RNA sequence: AUGCGA
């Protein structure tokens, strides 16, 4: 196969310390998903107000932002594994991705926290005293 | 005030004699054909209403 | 036509050229068949394939008649030539390709330069424009984008006439002036 | 009742006759073509529907 | 996978033939080759309800005030 | 209360993939990664095979240009995230049975 | 079908309607309604929505009335919360009234449908395509023109004049309430002073009036023309009478009218003309 | 079509007062009311005649087919 | 009863909606008749 | 008809001497029966009368 | 001083009409919805609406009946045909035929002569032989197309008022109408369902379709870039079955929606379930109706294991009616059908997007059936758009060019069934057949 | 056509009471406490439930109608020849209505007092699915006017929100008037053939 | 039949 007369094989991957500080239900590690407009430079961040849990408003290059945190879609207090947002873990630059897990239980894990950066906008209120002239 | 184009005043028509349809021998229709106004079904009914059967005939 | 170019007095081969165009459109598609033995010459005839060459010379002489003493409402000529070539729009002329499309673009490319001059020297005319943003830059970028469409369709449709490399370099070094 | 709803006066002679014609056969003989069938004038049948 | 009273092929996602109707003590996918509950045994149940609309009545109107 | 960012990793390593609700695949299933270096970026396509089926996944190009995904692993005790850019690929799985066809006509 | 609906406010004229069979069938556009003849800038909207937090339809991979569907021209691009649905609708309208987002044509129609108990099915339906009926309204937060279409109008609070603006409610106001009338309905002076059906018969008469059809009549060959020679400009007129130049084609004349029963030949619908005036050319026509 | 000779309502000859009337609106930069007062149109029938007039004949006149153009 | 807009036969001529009976028999055009817009007049 | 959809035929061409004359020395151009307004409620036409009168004066 | 007379302004404008721009810009802007629409058939994106239409009608293929004596079976050469470009020219008249300098024709002449105001309609015909072994272009003149006044194709579109008067016109001529045989006609605008958007409708005709039909259904009126539309209906059968309605050759056809779903993209049933119910996995009403749908489809077609087989079934069942035969396989006929019927508003290669929209329509339909959402109103202006006359014009043109090529194909078929005298490569034959069909589309 | 200064005092002052009337009726049909705030969330949910039911909506129209029509009757009974600027043996409009030359006391009240409640097919103004009867009205506005009750009168004009409704009544009137004769011709003929 | 006066 090795299709798309526009693709190259992979040659460079990176180890994932999945278990160097993991312990089964003992290390409170997390994996997060965040959506970033291309307009932001992720490498130019320093910390993340995800700790606001909900009030994760954020200001990036004097631009005001909101960091959407959602339980839905994958932390629902309703079903076991409500996601197909599959994690594909590598190993080496010469090996293909792997299905995420926490032991050899053939079960896909979920992201502890899912965040989404949404650019806020002023949409300033109407100054009634100016508009409502009699 | 504006004068409406429908001067139906000018649209008056009278026929005391004129052409006839070949399949009926009855007055043709239309002002321009000097046709004759129609006695419709209801006007017939009304003439019977009055009892004026010699007027209806 | 030359006698009227050499005749510094009365007439612009143009008139005579535009009189010919109407006197030899012959928008009829034909050729071959009978013994063309008094009208052979691809120097009279055409319209329905066979490009006439006095009609191509009429457009070429007309763009050169537009250039002289422009950028050195009685104007119109570079528009008159945009609408006289448009009355065409494929049939026999564009229906046929080249010079037709090409000099159309060339008349169009000249109309883009004049508008960069009339909004060029030392940022447009001079110190800036403030003059309501740049409605004039947008009118010119629309054109520059269009003319690149006419030069491209003239290439695509088999047109060997155009040395694309030079015209693209000129147009980019010119778009620059517009910055 | 139908006319009274619109506060229209209609002499009972009219309605009462009409009803008598609807019962001419001892039934609820409507006025459409179906009821017309049993009347005896053939041209009247021809000239309705 | 089982949802409600549907159970999908785990490998292919096909709504595999219902375990209750198989002619074997096994279930296999028509898209995949997986063998029934074998690993685990479904007990398909659904708590179906009325739409709370089909049954208009004066008493339902007495439930609204 | 805001979480600090410890480290960011910018080059391809981990990926994320949408699948049917129930996807689990063999204990060993392998995921072929590909790379495209177009203009200034790179488009990724995933491909895998199993004993019956074969799964191939690719990026929603119109959303890639308008959104970019980042994943990190945070420690509460170290307050540190290893940030990872991962392409999300909607991958579909075809089987060997999905490779049969009829005649060219009736 | 003939029932006049409130959706038509600003789109069809409530008084320009024929009388007869067509009543309700032959609607008439308002004098300020516009029709899209092109489509534009659909290409950048996915990018901006994604920036605003729309989850791409491949990744949400979930659907329901419990969630807002973002669609552009009927191309479903993503899903969001209904709360984020409305925030997007409003911030999008802000970027429309602004001039900074060229991927955002002023004439974009932004269909927000909020969640409603047994209401219209929620979603954010944007539209940019052709044949949309579009009308201007004044967007108050930027005090600038905004184009609204009939779909989005249902859920938009448009004050009819600035003094009736309710706090925290009307987001726009009509430029002029005459924008809801068709042309002929605007030409009628004090049209808000007559019983409605008389205004609609007014449209039928003024539309049936012998007037000046043109001035190129020596170069037409109509099967019939009616040309009033003595044409005048009403003393009482709408200013739209000038703005449409109907004075080029005067259709009537200013007459001295006595509202008087006096002669006994003017009953019900019959009126009398002055003899000397008629002899002097009053309403004279060819 | 062209300024009527007389006021329909009254009978007063008015056709003479058009051109001077237009002059009075041009030359003196007067207002229509005062111009009509100086022309003697002291009745509103005469008033409306000239005030409301629509001299469409000038617009007709450009269509004269008997001269090259 | 045959097998676009085939010339009508005698059944269509005689009925079709109203028919020859209704359109040329139960009512006809008549001679010695006129039609005009009516105008009031109190002195007659 | 006026601009108010109050249409009527001209019943007669009244001699000017027979018209009513105002103390301004005029006799009307058109006379419209008042009895039309109570059903139609064309009060806009009344307002147009008073506005056209002001506007001529 | 509130509505004062513009009196001097008028007399100045009457005596000396504008030489640069008419006043009353609303007056021209009022018919803008007509004129602009007609301009969209000749100018705009790609080439204008009419050229997009001719790019979408594609080709009409015909095989000289395979002969060559595999020669026969594998077609006796392919004869690709098509229409590349469509040009419209401003009205011209040359007298005494060829050799009569042409003159630009102005409307006043069409009126005085009491005749139509026609523009020569030309279209670049592509005669493709053996799929490309030999390409033939010919622009054929298709008679006079009636042109809209002040359109991008009438001489008066760009005339200043002064010039317009110099051309014997009303200094303000709005145009937008057609002079046909001297009588001025315009195309009446029509209110049609708003395009491209699913409108939830309850209609008793849906019950009139037959047994197991409910009232509920979804109607989306997809219109192509070229503005031709194709309405698609979903019906909820009382039995839980969902049927897809469409119209072809003005005939109706019903297909199970699960077929068009498995046909659009390769997918699992669990992918359709996730597309429909999503996180809503708890609606026994919806879970169970969906079980009826999927289990029933698996019941009917147990052998349709993959999308390809499905496409083959659609091609197999519609090849008799899409007239693609003597060339296409059931897979090709199937795919072209999908592209030609299902959510055409999303366009070719929108097959995943058409997939998402189709799942959204089934889900909305179940929301209508359950009653969790109100029904929409076909007659509310909310749910309506306006077919502009000019677009109707463009549609009828697109269909007529389809007929013109269909007539070529018919002519070749008749010739091959009575003579087969000549091969598709001869140019003489091109002229011979081409001169034997009626090409007067202008009339 | 004019009223006295007194006649305008009574007319405006009585029309001052309908402002409560609109919601008061909405809370009666909703079956919620008196003076219930115009913005109670329960009020809005009950009223959306009401919009979704055609019969419940009919009751809401009928009660609101009876009450505002009580306001009409009040206004006319007060202002009538009791407030006209000139009376009978001189007021021609009254003369024509009261003599029955032309008009009715209804017309005279529509010119001199108020138009009152527009109605369609037997009930109040149609409502859009957003809960708004016109763009300018917030959803479920409890104002009588937003339902179509016109307080303006022909002598002083009607606001555009009211002109858009009076256009409704005028149209639906023209529809019934223009269609009834086609269904009454066959009523004549079907028995006219028989009893002739 | 399409539009329209009554
Ligand atoms: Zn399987
Ligand atoms: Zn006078």
């Amino acid at each position: 196969f090795s299709i798309p007369d526009g693709f190259k094989k992979c040659k460079h991957l990176k180890n994932f310390p999945l278990n160097g500080d993991n312990k089964k239900k003992a290390k409170q590690q997390q994996v997060w998903l965040i959506k970033f407009p291309s307009n932001v430079d992720i490498s130019k961040l320093k910390s993340l107000p995800v700790d606001f849990e909900s009030s994760t408003t954020m200001t990036i290059d004097k631009h005001d932002y909101k960091i959407m945190d959602d339980t839905d879609i994958e932390s629902s207090l309703t079903q076991d594994n409500l996601s197909n947002m599959t994690l594909l873990v590598p190993s080496e630059s010469k090996e293909s991705l792997k299905i995420a897990s926490t032991a050899k239980d053939n079960a896909p894990l979920q992201f502890d926290k899912v965040f989404s950066v949404s650019e806020t906008a002023k949409i300033p209120a109407i100054d009634y005293s100016k508009v409502r002239v009699p | 005030y504006q004068r409406l184009r429908h001067m139906v005043n000018d649209k008056f028509q009278v026929r005391s004699t004129g052409p006839v349809n070949s399949l009926t021998m009855q007055p043709v229709k239309g002002r321009k054909r000097h046709g004759g106004i129609r006695v419709g079904e209801m006007e017939r009914d009304a003439l019977i209403g009055h009892g004026t059967s010699f007027l209806l005939q | 036509v030359e006698i009227l170019d050499n005749l510094s007095n009365s007439s612009s081969g143009l008139d005579f050229l535009q009189w010919m165009c109407q006197i030899y459109s012959s928008k009829s598609r034909f050729v071959q068949n009978i013994n063309y033995r008094s009208i052979v010459p691809p120097f009279q005839t055409g319209s329905r394939t066979h490009t006439a060459k006095f009609a191509i010379t009429y457009l070429w002489s007309s763009l050169i008649n537009c250039q002289k003493s422009m950028e050195p409402t009685e104007n119109d000529l570079l528009q008159e030539l945009i609408d006289k070539i448009s009355e065409w729009v494929l049939t026999p002329p564009f229906m046929e390709d080249a010079e037709v499309w090409f000099i159309y673009a060339s008349c169009h490319l000249l109309k883009a330069d004049t508008l960069s001059r009339q909004f060029v020297n030392d940022n447009k005319n001079n110190d800036l424009i403030g003059l309501d943003r740049d409605i004039k830059i947008n009118q010119v970028i629309k054109h520059i984008h269009y003319v690149r469409t006419f030069l491209k369709i003239c290439l695509d449709k088999g047109g060997f006439a155009v040395p694309s490399r030079l015209i693209e370099n000129q147009l980019k070094s010119f778009e620059s002036r517009l910055y | 009742n139908v006319f009274s709803r619109y506060a229209i006066s209609v002499s009972f002679r009219h309605l009462d006759l009409i009803a008598d014609m609807m019962t001419r056969q001892g039934t609820y003989l409507a006025f459409n073509r179906q009821g017309m069938e049993t009347s005896t004038s053939s041209f009247m049948k021809m000239s309705y529907e | 996978s089982v949802v409600g009273s549907l159970i999908f092929c785990l490998d292919c996602g096909d709504l595999l033939e219902n375990p209750n109707a198989v002619l074997g003590s096994n279930v296999e996918c028509s898209q995949c080759k997986a063998i029934y509950p074998k690993s685990q045994f479904s007990n398909l149940k659904v708590v179906t309800t009325t739409a709370d609309d089909a049954f208009p009545s004066s008493l339902r109107a007495k439930k609204s005030v | 209360s805001e979480i600090e960012i410890e480290s960011v990793q910018d080059q391809p390593s981990v990926a994320v993939g949408s699948f049917f609700k129930g996807f689990r695949a063999p204990s060993d299933t392998t995921f072929d990664l590909y790379k495209k270096k177009k203009s200034e970026k790179d488009e990724f396509v995933l491909h895998g095979e199993n004993e019956r089926l074969e799964y191939e996944g690719y990026t929603d190009s119109s959303s890639q240009a308008s959104n970019q995904y980042v994943v990190g692993l945070f420690n509460p005790e170290k307050k540190s995230i290893q940030l990872y850019k991962a392409p999300v690929l909607v991958s579909k799985v075809v089987s060997k049975s999905s490779k049969n066809l009829r005649g060219p006509k009736i | 079908v003939r029932k006049l609906l409130p959706e038509s406010w600003g789109f069809l004229c409530p008084v320009h309607t024929p009388d007869g069979s067509p009543c309700g069938l032959l609607n008439h556009f308002a004098h300020k309604c516009r029709i899209s003849t092109q489509q534009s800038d659909v290409s950048r909207i996915p990018s901006i929505l994604y920036s605003l937090g729309v989850a791409p339809a491949s990744h949400t991979f979930a659907a329901g009335p419990s969630l807002c569907c973002v669609q552009i021209d009927g191309k479903i691009i993503g899903w969001v919360s209904h709360e984020q649905g409305k925030i997007i609708a409003d911030t999008l309208r802000y970027w429309k009234v602004e001039g900074k987002t060229p991927g955002l044509p002023i004439d974009l129609e932004i269909g927000y449908v909020p969640p409603s108990t047994r209401g219209q099915y929620p979603g954010l339906y944007l539209f940019g395509g052709h044949s949309r009926m579009l009308r201007p309204v004044r967007y108050l937060p930027l005090d600038k023109e905004d184009i609204v279409g009939p779909f989005e109008q249902v859920y938009m609070n448009i004050a009819v004049t600035p003094q009736e603006i309710q706090n925290n409610v009307h987001t726009h106001v009509e430029f002029t309430p005459t924008n809801i009338l068709s042309i002929l309905a605007n030409l009628t002076p004090f049209s808000d002073f007559n019983q409605s059906p008389r205004n609609m018969y007014q449209c039928q008469m003024g539309k049936q009036t012998m007037g000046t059809p043109g001035v190129a009549l020596c170069h037409r060959s109509d099967n019939k023309l009616y040309r009033l020679q003595t044409g005048q400009t009403p003393i009482v007129k709408a200013n739209l009478y000038d703005d449409y130049g109907m004075d080029n084609f005067p259709n009537g004349f200013n007459a001295v009218v006595a509202v008087i029963s006096y002669t006994g030949y003017d009953m019900d619908d019959a009126m009398i003309i002055n003899k000397s005036a008629d002899e002097r050319g009053f309403g004279y026509g060819t | 079509m062209i300024v009527p000779v007389r006021c329909f309502s009254c009978g007063k000859v008015v056709g003479d007062k058009w051109e001077s009337y237009l002059n009075l609106l041009q030359e003196d930069e007067l207002d229509e009311g005062t111009a009509l007062s100086r022309l003697g149109l002291k009745r509103y029938c005469c008033r409306r005649m000239i005030l409301t007039h629509v001299d469409l004949i000038e617009k007709f006149l450009r269509y004269n087919p008997l001269e090259k153009r | 009863k045959a097998q676009k807009v085939p010339i009508p036969g005698v059944k269509q001529a005689l009925e079709k909606k109203e028919g020859l009976f209704r359109k040329h028999m139960m009512g006809k055009r008549v001679n010695y008749a006129a039609r005009s817009v009516i105008s009031p007049d109190p002195n007659i | 008809s006026s601009r108010h959809g109050q249409k009527g035929v001209c019943s007669r061409k009244w001699p000017t001497i027979d018209m009513p004359f105002s103390e301004t020395g005029i006799q009307p151009d058109i006379i419209i029966n008042p009895h039309a307004f109570p059903s139609r409620m064309t009060i806009g036409m009344f307002v147009e009368s008073l506005a056209g009168k002001a506007g001529a004066l | 001083r509130t509505a004062d007379f513009r009196t001097l302004e008028r007399e100045s404008r009457f005596i000396n009409p504008p030489k640069d721009k008419s006043a009353f810009p609303l007056l021209q802007e009022a018919v803008q919805p007509h004129i602009g629409s007609f301009n969209a058939l000749t100018e705009g994106p790609d080439g204008g609406l009419l050229n997009l239409g001719v790019k979408d009608i594609g080709e009409k293929v015909i095989f000289d009946g395979k002969p060559l004596n595999s020669n026969s079976g594998y077609l006796g050469n392919k004869l690709s045909v098509s229409v590349e470009q469509v040009s419209i020219a401003k009205p011209m008249s040359n007298d005494g035929v060829s050799s009569a300098v042409e003159r630009k024709v102005y409307p006043s002449e069409s009126r005085q002569r009491l005749t139509s105001y026609r523009g020569k309609l030309l279209l670049k015909l592509k005669w493709s032989v053996n799929n490309g072994e030999e390409n033939l272009f010919e622009v054929r003149d298709c008679g006079g197309l009636p042109v809209m006044l002040q359109s991008n194709r009438c001489h008066l579109n760009k005339m200043s008022p002064y010039e317009l008067v110099q051309h014997k016109e009303e200094s303000d001529e709005i145009g937008g109408y057609f002079i046909v045989n001297g009588i001025e006609k315009l195309i009446r605008m029509l209110i049609v369902q708003r395009r491209n958007h699913p409108m939830a409708i309850i209609r008793p005709s849906f019950a009139n379709r037959g047994a197991s039909y409910s009232h509920y259904g979804i109607q989306i009126r997809s219109v192509r870039p070229d503005q031709t539309s194709q309405t698609n209906v979903l019906h909820y059968l009382n039995d839980g079955q969902v049927t897809f309605r469409f119209s072809w050759r003005k005939n109706e056809y019903l297909v199970p929606v699960v077929m068009i779903l498995k046909a659009l993209c390769h997918t699992s049933d669990r992918e359709i379930f996730d597309g429909i119910i999503g996180n809503d996995v708890k609606d026994s009403f919806l879970t169970d109706r969906l079980e009826l749908l999927l289990r029933g489809f698996k019941k009917r077609y147990p052998h349709l294991q993959n999308r390809t087989q499905v496409l083959q079934y659609l091609g197999d069942k519609f090849r008799v009616v899409f007239q693609a035969s003597p060339d296409q396989s059931d897979l090709e006929v199937g795919q072209e059908v999908l592209d030609r019927i299902v959510l055409v508003h999303l366009g070719k290669d929108g097959s995943q997007d058409k997939f998402r929209m189709l799942l959204f329509m089934i889900r909305k339909l179940y929301s209508l059936v359950a009653g969790e959402c109100s029904p929409d109103n076909p007659d509310a202006t909310q749910h309506q758009e306006v077919l502009l006359g000019g677009f109707l014009y463009g549609m009828i043109l697109k269909e007529k060019i389809d007929e013109y090529l269909q007539n070529i194909i018919a002519q070749v078929r008749m010739d091959i069934n009575r003579g087969m005298a000549i091969n598709f490569k001869d140019k003489r034959y091109m002229s011979r057949v081409l001169m034997r069909v009626n090409e007067n589309i202008g009339s | 056509l004019r009223l006295t200064a007194e006649g305008n005092k009574w007319r405006t002052d009585i029309l001052k009471t309908s402002v409560d009337t609109g919601r008061e009726a909405a809370a009666e049909v909703t079956n919620l406490d008196k003076d219930t705030p115009a913005d109670d969330p329960e009020l809005l949910k009950r009223l959306q439930e009401i919009l979704r039911d055609n019969n419940k909506s009919g009751i809401l129209d009928a009660v609101t109608s009876s009450k505002v029509n009580a306001i009409t009757s009040q206004v006319v009974s007060k202002c009538v020849p009791d407030g006209t600027m000139k009376k009978f043996p001189c007021n021609s409009m009254q003369a024509m209505a009261l003599s029955g030359a032309k008009g009715s006391n209804v017309n005279v009240s529509q010119i001199m007092c108020l138009l009152g409640q527009q109605a369609l097919e037997g009930r109040r103004v149609p409502v859009m699915v957003s809960g708004k009867t016109l763009p300018s009205f917030k959803p479920y506005e409890t104002d009588a006017m937003a339902g179509g009750y016109v307080k303006g009168r022909f002598y002083s004009g009607i606001k555009p929100q009211e002109y858009y409704f009076h256009c409704m009544a005028g149209r639906e009137g023209l529809i019934d008037t223009a269609v009834k004769t086609s269904r009454s011709g066959y009523l004549q003929r079907c028995l006219t053939k028989q009893l002739e």
